[PDB]
RNA sequence: GAGUCCCAUAACCUUUGUACCCCAGAGUGAGAAA
RNA sequence: GCGAUGAUCUUGACCCAUGGGUGGGUACAAAUGGCAGUCUGACAAGU
RNA sequence: GGAAACUCAAAGAGUGCUAUCGGAGUGCGCGAGAGCAUUUCCG
């Protein structure tokens, strides 16, 4: 009888996450391009004015067809995010949830950090433990548990 | 096609052996050919050296079936008393080996050797 | 076979019961059912190998009972628990 | 511990074609091929059966094999059965493709490649011992000049130390493997990128394999064995990906 | 070792092979496994020595057939009413068991039929288990002629009739040597193994 | 696979027009079954002509990209590739007429000073043309003649114009008024058919190869396919992340259709939304 | 535009027309990359029309080669010579769907009316035709694929190696193990022509103990009434003397006679026995000296046979260190420092004489005097 | 009535012979001599 | 006229003047040495 | 309570099995027919 109880990913400490080194890989999601659109900051050189650091935007197919899905208001946020310093992951799982692919991805690997905006999956990310989220807030961005924010 | 094929032309032979030097100072070295196939096979080898002009050469040569097995890089350098110079030992060592040692300060110099050695096999 | 001979009898109840064998091992907890399709074996050492992992003939046993009775720290520690096991119960 | 003539149980473990090995002490254990003689220097345990014969078995030492520490580790399902047909991408010598072939057993074979040319004589001197297992020195790289000896495989492994590991196993899987078939890859986190560390260079291979169509269903890190490999278990989906 | 005799090197396997030896239909395999063989080549030397190799290892097997002739000959020349009765290659293992001829007579009928498995007799008797009942006359060419538990009672009438004729022609000293009691109780031992094999339990 | 060859930066403005040719030059064989020759013409008065490796054979063992680049006067505003003997032409201010051995416009083809929209050369007859004008008019040229032949005026805009590869002498037109007319050439006259259902500009159309059905799409976030000896519309394709249908195309295979919208992507759709792509048994097809 | 395809098979060369089409557009689908899964409609999609088996087995190992540098040969030539059609220019020229673009150009060269193809409709259908093997051949050959393919994998390995098949330390390895268990089963069998002939001649075990020579004069005197003849014994062995006339003093006798017929039997099948021991002792010390002498003048022929078998291989042996040459019995303070001088040369030698091509002796007696003068020390 | 079916055709232990040996051990690894 | 092609070395304990014995290991071989003792005993089948 | 499956019935899964006027001539098509069609030898 097979039980599957996931180890604790080896490059992780108690909490720490010595494994994100400062080139950073950062999973955008939909509402948080919108609210950097309504707030009106950019993505990669505000992601390097909250980080001082490096990073590589990430957008999975199931946000890009969340961004497709989410009709024709947000032809700016779908003109944005079609960028091509951005890269791109390809998902496979069933149903465009960006919730649920978002949550596993991160929890199935420990290296990227999640840039979200919505209670339900800051709620899950900050209860997994030791990935960093970040938001957007005021006119800049903000960080949650990255162990050198500065 | 001899049987010592890797060997290192002149300045990546110099840089190859002033690491060599830096290890021996270090105590990061292993001195002869079988304490190198013991680390070897005991598995902490960052890379080894053998001496393409010892006047047997197999007693070296049977190195490369060890090494590249269990894939760790391996280079011939044209004099074994330039060798033994290098370890700073009076009898000319002809088969030496770096240990895996991640506290040790020469470990730029031995990733920068290491990367081109395998650019060189 | 169905009459199980004792001898697999007596040590599948000492491997069953290892946790308690010596006590520098602590061996991770597993319930261990007894399989009804197991054998018996011996380990042939390595040619190349000598001092280190090969034991004398005249202490391989039939059993790993008698291998575990044959040697002394073994013996000093089961009589030294079992009588303070004992002197407890009382 | 485990010295030699200690009475060790063989009992059977769920991946079939393995063994556990419980003395005093467990070990891991693979049904011998080739009666008689280790390849690699390892100790065999020697059951009688009853007309009296006698056959042996070998123990899998994880610390110089790739795929016994991610058996130990606890993977949920291989694709290595007693009957596959079993392709082996780097197979440096015996000393991991014997333990694989006597996992597949007398009737599934194994295809063992290999680019080096001194452990090329090694594993054909190995080779012409047990039968299931065909040699092949070939380029990994390169999986059109050896399309003529082998075909139609059922599961893959991988050991290669190139930064195109993803390119060499989507180009003979894509050559050789059946659709619905095993791949797994064990990836050298040092060995394929130096700068960046290890969940992210996995990351990264994983999704290249997803990409190149292989949808992964197991990641595992052998940690206690080997450092900052990990082995990673997928199907080749090629009809019906999500 | 005789293809290996007649072969040599498989290079020469393809214009010649004999038909006394692999009849018809593994030629043809064996013919082409040396065309496609994956084994390497060797030399003379070596070939001569294994060739002398199975020089001495077909000399063994024509010896021991002829031995085992000489077996056969020898006991019907000693005890023929045992093998006349029970047959040479059990009436062999039976003495040589036992020691000497003398000491197998000295024995009743129980012991002849249980004399081979004993191991599991006397472990069968220190636990609770029931004693077994052919031990070594199990191989002999009746109660295996005999289906069912047919062997078990044949097995103890023809060790009992073993131990007539064994101690018989065991113990005189004026015998013939034609196995005439021996072939009686041949007789005796059949059709006592026909009338208890004609019942049929099963209600007709 | 699904996948891109190369992709280029072609232009600075906006790409109008673009179509592929196998174009025999004079002085050079046509090397068309190992590499594949594209051309593309903008609003920044460029017209490039551009090769492409491929590997649809494998014959040969590298000249990539940018072939050539055509200048132009005025911009350009569409263009498409003569089949026959390595000639294009192309609209912007006037109508040009090209072919790939002179930088400079063999002939200007207009009737007065007016912009042509769009183009298209037939599928046979193929020295004939028609074109497409903000005069909101139709025209028709002939390249034997080479000269302008005719030419319609409707009541609103013709977007985009397409042939018949099976009558030679049909071809739809696809307006801004919401129906794709569909005129017969030697009596211009009377559109002799009218597809009429939709509910907003009607932005492309094309003919399937097997000549009978139209694929069009809309300025309305739709594509619908017609058959030609109807008019209303046979069904009718539509998803919630594709919006104002640009570009419809059937493809060689009469099974598939290739939109392409203005989110970006260039989905892919059957044409008949319930036939299978497998080779099926003989009772089965039955 | 892919009608004709073509396989290659480690039996022989497959020629396939191509019925109907691959839909192409649609070419990821699973409802069409189900297709060639299944057998029920792939043998709707490829029939067989050529099978030429080269039947030649270096041929074959030929034809690998030739297709594994991506080069054409006779046999491959030959097949699309007789299969691929002229297509003439008016129409089209012919195209066939190959499995490499190395291999390519190659018949592009030599056939300039075929054009060859591979993508990945190409790619797939070869696929699908080497999933389905043997199935779409419908009996139109004699032997399953893969003991052939077993045998021309071993082949080509070995060709691209060139694996030195001189080097042969397998032959020692079973010659000392024979060697040794042949000696003990000449003993064996000895004293049972010893304990057989006992009832014979009982005191002959007194007079003669060797064995070989107790066999030979066994064979010689048959019955006990040779009591004369003195002029032989001494060749088949004074002592003729004494069994001379112990031949009638003794009569501790039976005087049986078809067992002995038969213990004259055994004891000249065990005298050739050894013949056959004192000829393959001379055999593999010459074969020692062939294959590895360098180690067999430091060490000796048998001691060094019993080293390599004890290691296991020599290759195995010379990837031993230096320091786990420790092997009990063999290389017989003073007494263990000149072992220890002595392991580790004799690892010297067995890296020499492995890893060399072919090997000399000049290294050998050098070692030799270097561990003489270190004995000589004392 | 009743286990041939884990070789009593044997396994193990003990003794007796015989031949060898009486060094660390996946040996350590830089000094000996004067 | 030394040594990485390998120097050095962390002593099985008793009776006599670094040398004379019990105890060990490693292989075979023998044992009329041991473990080790040879089941039940008057009914059954057929009408 | 154990079930002989060899009495039969209703069903469920796994495995294997197939394709889509007649020869010439005669106006004929680029050593050459895959067809257009006959009063020509005709049958
Ligand atoms: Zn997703």
């Amino acid at each position: 009888l097979t039980r599957n109880i996931p180890q604790v990913s080896s490059a992780l400490f108690f909490q720490y996450n010595q494994a994100i080194k400062p080139p950073y890989q950062v999973l955008i999601d939909t509402n948080f391009i919108n609210f950097s659109i309504q707030k009106k900051v950019d993505i990669v050189r505000g992601m390097m004015d909250c980080l001082l650091a490096k990073c590589n935007p990430l957008i999975t197919d199931c946000v890009m067809a969340e961004l497709e899905k989410l009709g024709p208001k947000y032809r700016i946020a779908l003109k944005l995010a079609r960028d091509p310093r951005i890269k791109r992951l390809s998902c496979s799982h069933k149903g465009t949830y960006a919730n649920d692919c978002l949550v596993h991805r991160v929890l199935q690997h420990k290296c990227y950090i999640v840039a979200t905006n919505d209670a339900g999956l800051k709620q899950r990310i900050r209860k997994i433990p030791g990935i960093p989220l970040m938001s957007v807030g005021g006119h800049a961005y903000v960080i949650e548990k990255l162990p050198d924010v500065f | 096609n001899p049987k010592a094929f890797p060997l290192a032309d002149a300045a990546l032979t110099q840089q190859i052996l002033d690491v060599v030097q830096q290890a021996a100072n270090l105590r990061q070295l292993k001195k002869g050919a079988n304490e190198a196939t013991k680390t070897l096979n005991r598995g902490i080898s960052e890379f080894i050296i053998m001496a393409a002009d010892c006047e047997p050469i197999e007693i070296l040569l049977h190195l490369p079936l060890l090494c590249e097995d269990k894939n760790v890089p391996y280079v011939f350098v044209p004099s074994r008393v330039a060798l033994g110079r290098a370890c700073g030992v009076s009898r000319p060592v002809i088969a030496a080996s770096i240990t895996t040692n991640d506290a040790s300060a020469i470990k730029t110099q031995i990733y920068a050797v290491k990367d081109k050695i395998e650019t060189l096999l | 076979d169905d009459n199980m001979r004792r001898e697999v009898q007596r040590d599948l109840l000492l491997i069953k019961h290892r946790a308690a064998l010596d006590p520098k091992r602590h061996y991770k907890k597993q319930r261990w059912e007894v399989p009804e399709r197991f054998a018996i074996g011996t380990i042939i050492e390595d040619k190349s190998e000598f001092y280190s992992s090969r034991m004398n003939r005249k202490e391989r046993k039939s059993t790993i009972l008698e291998t575990l009775m044959g040697d002394e720290a073994s013996n000093k520690y089961f009589k030294r628990k079992y009588n303070e096991i004992q002197e407890k119960s009382t | 511990g485990a010295r030699g003539g200690a009475k060790v149980v063989i009992e059977p473990h769920r991946h079939a074609g393995v063994y556990i090995a419980r003395g005093k002490e467990d070990l891991l254990v693979t049904k011998n091929m080739a009666p008689g003689e280790s390849v690699y220097g390892e100790k065999r345990i020697s059951v009688e059966e009853p007309p009296p014969t006698k056959v042996e078995y070998r123990v899998w030492n994880p610390f110089r094999s790739k795929l016994a520490a991610g058996i130990m580790g606890g993977l949920d399902e291989l694709f290595i059965a007693p009957g596959k047909k079993v392709l082996y991408l780097g197979a440096a010598s015996g000393t991991s493709v014997s333990h694989v072939s006597d996992v597949v057993g007398p009737e599934g074979v194994v295809y063992a490649v290999e680019f080096s040319h001194r452990p090329g004589r090694e594993l054909i001197s190995m080779a012409k011992k047990r039968p299931n297992i065909i040699p092949i020195i070939e380029d990994a790289r390169h999986p059109q000049k050896y399309r003529m000896l082998i075909g139609m495989v059922d599961c893959v492994f991988a050991d290669v130390a190139q930064p195109d590991q993803a390119r060499i196993i989507a180009l003979n899987s894509h050559m050789f493997l059946k659709d619905q078939g095993g791949v797994v890859i064990s990836i050298k986190a040092n060995c394929i990128d130096s700068t960046v560390d290890a969940e992210t260079v996995f990351a990264r291979e994983v999704q290249k394999l997803r990409e190149e169509r292989i949808k992964p269903l197991e990641q595992l890190t052998l940690e206690p064995y080997e450092r900052d490999h990990c082995i990673v278990v997928g199907r080749y989906m090629r009809s019906g990906l999500k | 070792a005789r293809i290996i005799l007649t072969m040599g090197i498989r290079s020469k396997a393809s214009e010649t092979d004999l038909s006394e030896i692999l009849p018809e239909e593994i030629e043809e395999r064996v013919k082409t496994a040396a065309e496609v063989s994956m084994g390497t080549e060797i030399t003379q030397t070596d070939l001569d020595n294994i060739n002398a190799l199975a020089e001495q290892i077909v000399e063994f097997a024509a010896y021991r057939e002829q031995l085992s002739n000489y077996l056969s000959a020898r006991m019907k020349a000693i005890a023929p009413n045992l093998t006349q009765l029970v047959g040479e290659l059990v009436g062999a293992r039976l003495i040589a068991h036992s020691g000497s001829l003398i000491s197998l007579a000295k024995s009743p009928a129980s012991t002849i039929q249980i004399l081979g498995a004993e191991k599991a007799l006397f472990r069968a008797l220190k636990t609770k288990h029931d004693t077994p009942k052919y031990g070594l006359l199990y191989h002999a060419s009746l109660v295996g002629q005999a289906t069912g538990k047919n062997k078990g009672k044949i097995a103890r009438v023809l060790a009992a009739k073993a131990a007539v004729s064994l101690r018989y022609d065991a113990l005189a000293e004026d015998r013939d040597d034609s196995g005439d009691i021996g072939l009686e109780s041949r007789a005796k031992v059949e059709n006592r193994l026909s009338q208890l094999e004609g019942r049929d339990l099963r209600t007709t | 696979t699904r996948e891109e060859f190369v992709s280029f930066k072609a232009h600075y403005g906006l790409v109008t027009g673009l179509c592929v040719t196998q174009p025999r030059f004079h002085d050079k064989k046509p090397d068309l079954k190992s590499q594949n020759f594209m051309l593309s013409c903008s609003d920044d008065k460029t017209v490039k002509l551009w090769s492409i490796n491929v590997d649809d054979y494998s014959n040969k063992n590298n000249e990539e990209g940018l072939i050539r680049t055509f200048d132009g006067e005025s911009a350009f505003q569409g263009i498409d590739s003569h089949r026959e003997n390595s000639t294009f032409a192309t609209g912007g201010a006037k109508i040009h007429l090209w072919d790939v051995n002179r930088l400079k416009p063999v002939s200007d083809l207009s009737w007065g000073a007016d912009n042509i929209t769009s183009l298209k050369f037939n599928q046979n007859e193929t020295d004939i043309l028609a074109s497409t004008g903000s005069d909101n008019s139709i025209v028709l040229y002939d390249l034997r003649t080479n000269s302008p032949t005719q030419k319609i005026v409707q009541t609103m805009r013709t977007n985009a114009i397409c042939w018949n590869p099976m009558e030679a002498f049909n071809f739809v037109t696809a307006n801004e008024d919401h129906n794709a007319y569909y005129y017969d050439m030697r009596n211009l006259s009377r559109s002799l058919n009218v597809f009429k259902d939709h509910v907003s500009a009607v932005m492309d159309v094309d003919f399937s190869p097997t000549g009978d059905e139209i694929v069009t799409g809309s300025y309305d976030k739709s594509i619908r396919i017609y058959k030609t000896n109807h008019g209303h519309s046979r069904e009718i394709y539509h998803t919630k992340r594709m919006q104002h249908v640009f570009q419809v195309k059937y493809s060689m295979d009469s099974k598939y259709i290739i939109s392409g919208s203005d989110d970006g992507n260039v989905r892919l759709w059957r044409s008949k939304a319930w036939e299978r792509s497998n080779v099926k048994t003989t009772r089965e097809k039955n | 535009p892919i009608e004709y395809l073509l396989f290659e098979e480690p039996t022989g060369y497959a020629v396939f027309k191509v019925k109907l089409q691959q839909d192409d557009i649609g070419s990821r689908l699973k409802e069409v990359q189900e297709q060639i899964n299944d057998f029920g409609a792939f043998t709707k999609l490829i029939e067989l029309v050529s099978f030429a088996p080269f039947k030649g087995a270096a041929e074959a190992l030929e034809n690998a080669n030739d297709i594994s540098e991506g080069l054409v040969s006779e046999s491959l030539k030959a097949i699309l010579d007789l299969n691929l059609p002229k297509a003439s220019s008016k129409k089209k020229n012919i195209t066939l769907a190959i499995s490499d673009k190395n291999l390519g150009p190659s018949i592009k060269e030599e056939f300039p009316y075929v054009d060859c193809i591979s993508n990945e409709l190409a790619q797939d259908l070869i696929r699908g035709v080497r999933l389905h093997g043997e199935k779409l051949f419908k009996g139109l050959q004699s032997g399953d694929l893969e003991r052939a393919q077993l045998g021309l994998g071993h082949a080509y390995s070995r060709a691209k190696v060139k694996f030195s098949v001189q080097k042969n330390d397998n032959h020692i390895i079973q010659a000392i193990a024979l060697l040794d268990q042949l000696d003990k089963d000449i003993n064996t069998f000895a004293m049972r022509v010893k304990e057989w002939y006992g009832w014979h001649f009982p005191e002959l075990a007194k007079l003669v103990p060797d064995n070989y020579t107790f066999a030979k004069l066994v064979l010689f005197i048959k019955d006990k009434a040779s009591l004369n003849d003195d002029s032989l014994h001494d060749l088949a062995a004074g002592i003729a003397q004494r069994v001379i006339d112990n031949a009638r003093i003794s009569m501790g006798q039976d005087i049986s006679e078809t067992d002995m017929e038969n213990v004259c039997v055994f004891a000249q099948r065990v005298a050739s026995l050894a013949d056959y021991r004192r000829q393959l002792y001379d055999y593999l010390c010459e074969k020692m000296h062939t294959v590895a002498p360098n180690l067999s003048e430091l060490i000796g022929e048998v001691i060094g046979a019993r080293l390599i078998s004890h290691a296991g291989s020599l290759t195995n042996l010379s990837k031993q260190a230096a320091s786990t040459v420790q092997i009990l019995g063999a290389e017989k303070k003073n007494k263990g420092r000149i072992s220890r001088y002595l392991a580790n040369k004799c690892s010297m030698a067995s890296r020499i004489d492995n890893y060399s091509e072919e090997p000399s002796n000049v290294f050998g007696s050098v070692l030799k005097k270097q561990v003489e003068q270190r004995l000589e020390f004392y």
